[PDB]
């Protein structure tokens, strides 16, 4: 349940770590849902049934389905990005990978020195995450469809063809 | 037997590396790829913290983050397809128009 | 950590192994043997499977546990599926999923 | 290195490598059936080598990893599908507290088959008839879940046996028969099934997904197809009809009685019931389906908490 | 906990804002109709401050684990539906100069109101997160309303990638801080904490990650970019909105987070935040310096007076008189950006197409707009911190608060800013009267007019008296 954890979370890494630095926006989303599959998995060696369950059901199942089906509309086939490809010439990248290491090491500093009993690991299932979201969090449920509603109406009234 | 830190770790690993990809990346469809990595990072960091104290406050983090970024996700593909229908191009440094 | 979820764990594994496994090798199979010689309404019923899976979701949490939520609890969703409802009677009415204007 | 936990483990592998095996050997010959309907294993076996020996050709402007992997997942996103699904007592692959919700991600995963094979099938009118399916399979998967969460609200929780025990006494076909209805539909709608075959026949300036697949990848399609109509059929009949529970007959006779039944059903209304169009099938789901499964939740919630002593 | 129905009717604006955008979206879904619509919505929210008299009838409790209902969410949430109703009635002749679909404004303007409205009565960080999502998604399509232009396109894309950046930031730091602390409470941020050891590090990283976010939100220096070009891109009413509920519901929910949580009486945040303050200060006085472009000029003008907000926020746990310095300067801000962003709405309407430009040129206003140059030099005036205007009593409260609590570099930071304020603000206010060369009749356009006229002069009144404003706000307190 531990070595679960920590080979899905190498695989999320590199697969992110493949995203960034690809140039294939097909290739890129399917690095994207591979990482997807792993932080599942990294929600399943948890016990965090309910999340893993909605990040394979939506975040890689629905989200990701409309970055690709986007791709395919706009059908990028080396539109002037291609042929330079920025980002791997070092003056456009390491700027920004050193104030992003820097970062990292900031937070990972912050992490450290936390005290940890460890994760259980014990599942919690998706019946007490639906008793906690009709419970004490029932203003965040209408919200969110009121939320999930706004985005309908803004996205519809954008991205409509006429 | 996990523990949290590691959790925290590699979600912030994750957040970095979503970020780092929105900055050194012009196309705007890889900025909205790095946007949904942050995003995800940040959910499963609350779905580590949620998974150490035992709560299921964590999840409901989770799906709230998850509906956000569904919905942001439809912004950004809307007026990603706006601005390749009145440009043709996926420029984000060319469409600068107003400056200081 | 009994044996019975030990032998289901091990189980799983060695179905989800032994299918992907057998794709694959078939696959290998076919390629090493044998010799050789647009619209907008796509992105709005895509954006709308994206937004009701979302909602849909927020029921999958509900269903599970309608006997322990209670009647409020009937109450917080019966006003969560009219909202989604109106929403969806909105698209319908205003020709977001008319297919042939 | 002799001791039952050993013993044990060895044994649930074998139910579940047989459980495998028994899947796909029950599609290729459904693949025959149907293929015949509209020594016979040998035929199957001939068929078999000659998508073997038959060169597998990629096209030279085509993606490799796309194309070769657009059929592993229309195959593996199903058959792994089944895995939830109790056979027998004591012969479950995996008795997950998901359930259902890993079926739902299987599907989810198995809409990526069409739009990866249209993608990588280097042609315009291939992949403006894949994305219509793709749209198509999405607007039907928009309530394939909430069909199944009625169910879900009656028995109380996601995991197969504890629905298949909450169908000792009643079938949830006789209470949820809309439920059952638009599981149906959607189902038959996710596997690319008739009524909804081909979505690109009502234009001339779309082609199928299914050309420019040749070969052991058009079989890999072929047998992922008839695969996942028949976890589709057995997860009709864990849902609706009992599973394996019955009167007099062994529970694995009835469960493969009832899964065989669906089968030829499926199978009846391919050769029977004709086609309708794109934006017929488009408003029917949209219009139709999604509010019948929102009012049959409410219903259902309605009727659990009122017999709530 | 369960929902009484003393909760229920302390749920009342909530409840109206809800019903009032079910009801306008199936009345868009029965006809397209763009008076009906905006009638349906002025009505849902003035009912919705009808709600908050009753609200006030009733007392002030926590309702839910993430609701907490008091005079500081009553005041915050009449401020945001103040402003709404103002964005409504600026938004309706330049709708009426639209060509497209023009009821999804008034459907977004309720939504972002509602967000408003969650984030005043916000004790939960899932609330304050699910606030500020229900102000910035319809603020995502109403910035690229006129999408067809470039700058609005361009002002929307600006603005959608920079908020899912600051809400990502936010989240992950909310997620660092329910790491540190079990519970996800604005009261438990910090509480498992003694012995002088709140300085946690993976707390104080968590509420730098939440102030990233905010100072998004807030057009707080270094994440204040944003602001002029956003401001400027959007349509008027839009920027009429954004200039004023964001800010205000935002920096309530700030205010609450800070005096709830055991974590803000921290040293690090506290210099942390007066960094932030001193910058945004000056940053904002001296980019507005230059600027020909009015929508720019007011966007570097809200980060500085944010910044005297957030000066005001720096002596919240040290004095006393914090929260009715922030609501009175928070009134006034909201009447003076109303005034402001009116003006400019009511030169600018009706819409005159993507392709014609939408610049103000106020230059010779008086001459043929008369009553609108008159209340645009009185809100100059204000936003400077001049006497005999409201803008100045908000000035003196921040002055004396900053004063009490030893704020000395603050103290000359809203000094020499008012300096720097003082110039382009009267640059602006003596160009409305000068010499141009060159370069309605319907009852809304009247009805726009006689909104920035009522808010002139109740600006002018309140800052010849505002013992009625002080009175209102101060019996506004939140739960001790
Ligand atoms: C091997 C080296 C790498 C080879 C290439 C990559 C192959 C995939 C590697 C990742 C997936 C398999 C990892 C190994 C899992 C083995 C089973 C296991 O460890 O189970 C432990 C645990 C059982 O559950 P629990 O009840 O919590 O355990 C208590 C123990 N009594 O289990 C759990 O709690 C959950 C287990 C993890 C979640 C399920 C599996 C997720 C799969 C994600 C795949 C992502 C995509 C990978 C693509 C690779 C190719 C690019
Ligand atoms: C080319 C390869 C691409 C990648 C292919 C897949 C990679 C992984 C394959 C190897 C998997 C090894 C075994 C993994 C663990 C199996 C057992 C397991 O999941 O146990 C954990 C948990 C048990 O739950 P339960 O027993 O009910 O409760 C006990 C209390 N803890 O049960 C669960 O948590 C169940 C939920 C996890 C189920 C994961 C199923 C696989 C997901 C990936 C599908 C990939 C589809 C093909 C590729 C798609 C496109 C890339
Ligand atoms: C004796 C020392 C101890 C006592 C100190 C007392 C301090 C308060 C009293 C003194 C205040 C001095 C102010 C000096 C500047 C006066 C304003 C001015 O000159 O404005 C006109 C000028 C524009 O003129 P022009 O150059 O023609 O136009 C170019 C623009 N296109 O405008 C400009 O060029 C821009 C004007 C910007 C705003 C005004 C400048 C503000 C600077 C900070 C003010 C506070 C200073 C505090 C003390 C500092 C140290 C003495
Ligand atoms: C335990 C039995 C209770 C029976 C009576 C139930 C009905 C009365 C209480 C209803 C409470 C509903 C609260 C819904 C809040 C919705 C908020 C929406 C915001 C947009
Ligand atoms: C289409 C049917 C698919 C079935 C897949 C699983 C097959 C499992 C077979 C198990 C056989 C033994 C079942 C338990 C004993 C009861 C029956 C005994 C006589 C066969
Ligand atoms: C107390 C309020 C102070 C601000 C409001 C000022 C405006 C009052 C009404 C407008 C009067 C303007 C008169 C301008 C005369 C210009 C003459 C130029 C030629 C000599
Ligand atoms: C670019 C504009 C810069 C404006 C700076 C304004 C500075 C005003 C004067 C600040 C003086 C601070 C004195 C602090 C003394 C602290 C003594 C503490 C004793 C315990």
């Amino acid at each position: 349940m531990e070595f679960a954890f920590y080979i899905c979370g190498l695989i999320a890494i590199l697969a992110t770590l493949r995203v960034i630095t690809h140039t294939n926006p097909v290739h890129a989303l399917l690095y994207l849902i591979i990482s997807l599959l792993a932080i599942s998995g990294v929600f399943f060696s948890l016990g965090a049934y309910f999340a893993g369950a909605l990040e394979i059901i939506v975040y890689a199942g629905a989200i990701m389905v409309l970055f690709v089906f986007v791709v395919m509309m706009l059908n990028l086939g080396g539109s002037e990005i291609e042929q330079e490809r920025q980002w791997l010439k070092p003056q456009v990248w390491i700027g920004p990978a050193i104030l992003s290491a820097i970062m990292l090491v900031v937070i990972v500093y912050a992490i450290l020195g936390v005290n940890d009993q460890g994760i259980d690991g014990t599942p919690i299932s998706a019946k007490a995450v639906g008793i906690t979201l009709f419970g004490p969090y029932v203003l965040a449920v209408e919200l969110a469809s009121m939320l999930l509603l706004a985005g309908l109406v803004v996205a519809f009234h954008v991205g409509r063809e006429e | 037997m996990i523990p949290l830190q590691h959790g925290l770790i590699l979600a912030a690993i994750l957040f970095v590396l979503g970020l780092t990809g929105l900055v050194i990346r012009r196309n705007l469809l890889f900025m909205l790829i790095g946007l949904e990595i942050m995003i995800n990072a940040s959910a499963l960091a609350f779905v580590v913290a949620g998974s150490y104290w035992g709560q299921t406050d964590g999840q409901v983090m989770y799906i709230l983050a998850i509906s956000l970024a569904a919905a942001e996700a439809s912004i950004g593909l809307a007026l990603l397809l706006q601005l390749h229908r009145r440009r043709q191009n996926l420029n984000i440094d060319s469409v600068s128009e107003m400056r200081g | 950590t009994s044996t019975e979820v030990i032998a289901h764990h091990w189980a799983f594994a060695i179905f989800l192994i032994v299918a992907i496994g057998l794709c694959c090798l078939m696959l290998v199979g076919g390629w090493f043997l044998g010799g050789r010689a647009l619209s907008a309404k796509f992105y709005l019923v895509a954006m709308f499977f994206v937004i009701f899976d979302v909602e849909a979701l927020y029921l999958f949490a509900w269903s599970t546990s309608i006997r322990e939520s209670g009647w409020v609890g009937f109450v917080e969703a019966a006003i969560f599926i009219f909202v989604l409802l109106a929403g969806l009677v909105y698209l319908v009415r205003i020709g977001a999923l008319d297919w042939t204007p | 290195w002799i001791s039952p936990e050993l013993i044990e483990i060895l044994l649930t592998i074998l139910k579940a490598v047989v459980i495998l095996l028994v899947v796909v050997t029950c599609g290729a010959f459904m693949s025959f059936g149907e293929r015949r309907l509209l020594g016979g294993s040998l035929q199957l076996v001939a068929d078999m080598i000659k998508m073997f020996f038959k060169e597998d050709w990629i096209p030279k402007f085509s993606d490799r990893v796309i194309f070769t992997l657009a059929p592993m997942i229309a195959f593996t996103s199903l058959l792994l599908a089944f895995a939830i699904v109790p056979v027998s007592p004591g012969w479950v692959v995996a008795d997950l507290n998901i359930g259902i919700l890993f079926f739902l991600m299987m599907a989810g995963l198995a809409v990526y088959a069409v739009l990866f094979a249209g993608w990588s099938s280097n042609n315009k009118y291939s992949l403006l008839g894949a994305m219509r399916a793709s749209a198509q399979t999405l607007s039907y998967e928009v309530f394939l879940g909430l069909s199944l969460m009625g169910v879900v609200a009656q028995a109380g929780s996601f995991n197969m046996t504890d629905i298949v025990n909450s169908q000792a006494h009643v079938w949830n076909v006789i209470p949820q028969f809309f439920g059952f209805i638009t599981f149906a539909i959607a189902g038959v709608a996710v596997c690319h099934r008739h009524p909804f075959d081909q979505p690109e026949a009502e234009q001339e300036l779309a082609d199928g997904y299914h050309i420019e697949y040749s070969g052991m990848k058009f079989g890999l399609f072929f047998v992922g197809e008839y695969i996942g109509i028949v976890t589709i059929s057995a997860l009709m009949v864990t849902l609706f009809f009992g599973g394996w529970q019955g009167p007099l007959l062994p529970p694995f006779i009835w469960f493969a009685l009832k899964t065989a039944f669906f089968m030829m059903m499926f199978i009846l209304i391919r050769a029977s019931l004709p086609r309708p169009r794109y934006d017929q099938v488009m408003s029917f789901g949209w219009k139709i389906c999604l509010p019948l499964t929102l009012i049959n939740l409410l219903v259902t919630a309605a009727v659990i908490l009122w017999q709530a002593q | 906990m369960t929902i009484t129905p003393q909760n229920l009717i302390a749920l009342l604006p909530l409840l109206i804002v809800g019903l009032t955008v079910v009801v306008v979206m199936l009345s868009i879904a029965w006809r397209r109709n763009h008076f009906l619509n905006a009638t349906l919505s002025v009505i849902g929210l003035n009912a919705a401050l009808v709600s908050l008299w009753f609200v006030g009838q009733a007392g002030a409790m926590d309702v839910t684990p993430l609701m907490r209902v008091d005079g500081f969410a009553m005041l915050y949430t009449g401020l945001v539906l103040l402003a709404s109703l103002a964005t409504c009635t600026f938004a309706y002749p330049w709708l009426e100069g639209y060509n497209d679909n023009k009821d999804e404004f008034y459907l977004l303007v309720l939504i972002a109101a509602l967000g408003g409205i969650l984030l005043a009565n916000a004790n939960h960080l899932a609330s304050l997160f699910l606030g500020i999502e229900l102000i910035s998604l319809p603020l995502f399509g109403l910035v690229g309303y006129a999408f067809r232009q470039k700058r609005s396109l361009e002002a929307s894309i600006k603005y959608t990638i920079l908020s899912a950046a600051a809400s990502s930031f936010l989240l992950f730091g909310m997620a660092l801080v329910y790491a540190q602390s079990g519970d996800l409470s604005f009261v438990a941020l910090g509480k498992n904490l003694g012995d002088g050891m709140l300085n946690e590090p993976l707390l104080l990283a968590g509420f730098g990650l939440m102030i990233v976010g905010l100072g998004f939100k807030l057009s707080l220096v270094p994440f204040h970019l944003w602001t002029p070009d956003v401001y400027q891109g959007a349509p008027a009413p839009v920027s009429t909105f954004l200039a004023t509920a964001s800010k205000i519901a935002i920096f309530g929910v700030v205010m609450r987070l800070f005096l709830y949580a055991p974590v803000g009486d921290s040293e690090a945040i506290r210099v942390v935040l007066a960094i932030i303050a001193f910058a945004s200060i000056i940053f904002g006085n001296l980019m507005a310096l230059s600027q020909t472009n009015i929508k720019r000029l007011l966007g570097y003008s809200s980060i500085s007076h944010l910044g005297y907000l957030l000066v005001a926020l720096i002596a919240l746990q040290t004095g006393e008189m914090s929260m009715e310095a922030v609501g009175v300067y928070l009134a006034g801000y909201l009447f003076s950006s109303l005034g402001a962003f009116g003006v400019v709405s009511l030169m600018s309407s009706p819409y005159r197409g993507p392709d014609a430009d939408s610049l103000f040129s106020y230059r010779g206003l008086f001459w043929h707009r008369p009553i609108l140059a008159a209340v645009m030099t009185v809100m100059m005036l204000s936003l400077a911190g001049i006497p005999m205007t409201l803008g100045f009593i908000g000035k003196f409260y921040v002055l004396a608060v900053g004063v009490q609590a030893h704020l000395w570099w603050l103290v000359g930071a809203v000094v020499v800013g008012s300096a720097i304020g003082l110039y382009y603000y009267l640059r602006v206010a003596v160009s409305l009267y000068l010499h141009a060369p060159e370069q309605p009749s319907n009852w809304q356009y009247s009805a726009g007019g006689i909104v920035v006229l009522i808010s002139a002069l109740l600006v002018l009144v309140l800052g010849v008296w505002p013992q009625p404003l002080i009175s209102i706000v101060r019996l506004a307190m939140p739960l001790m």
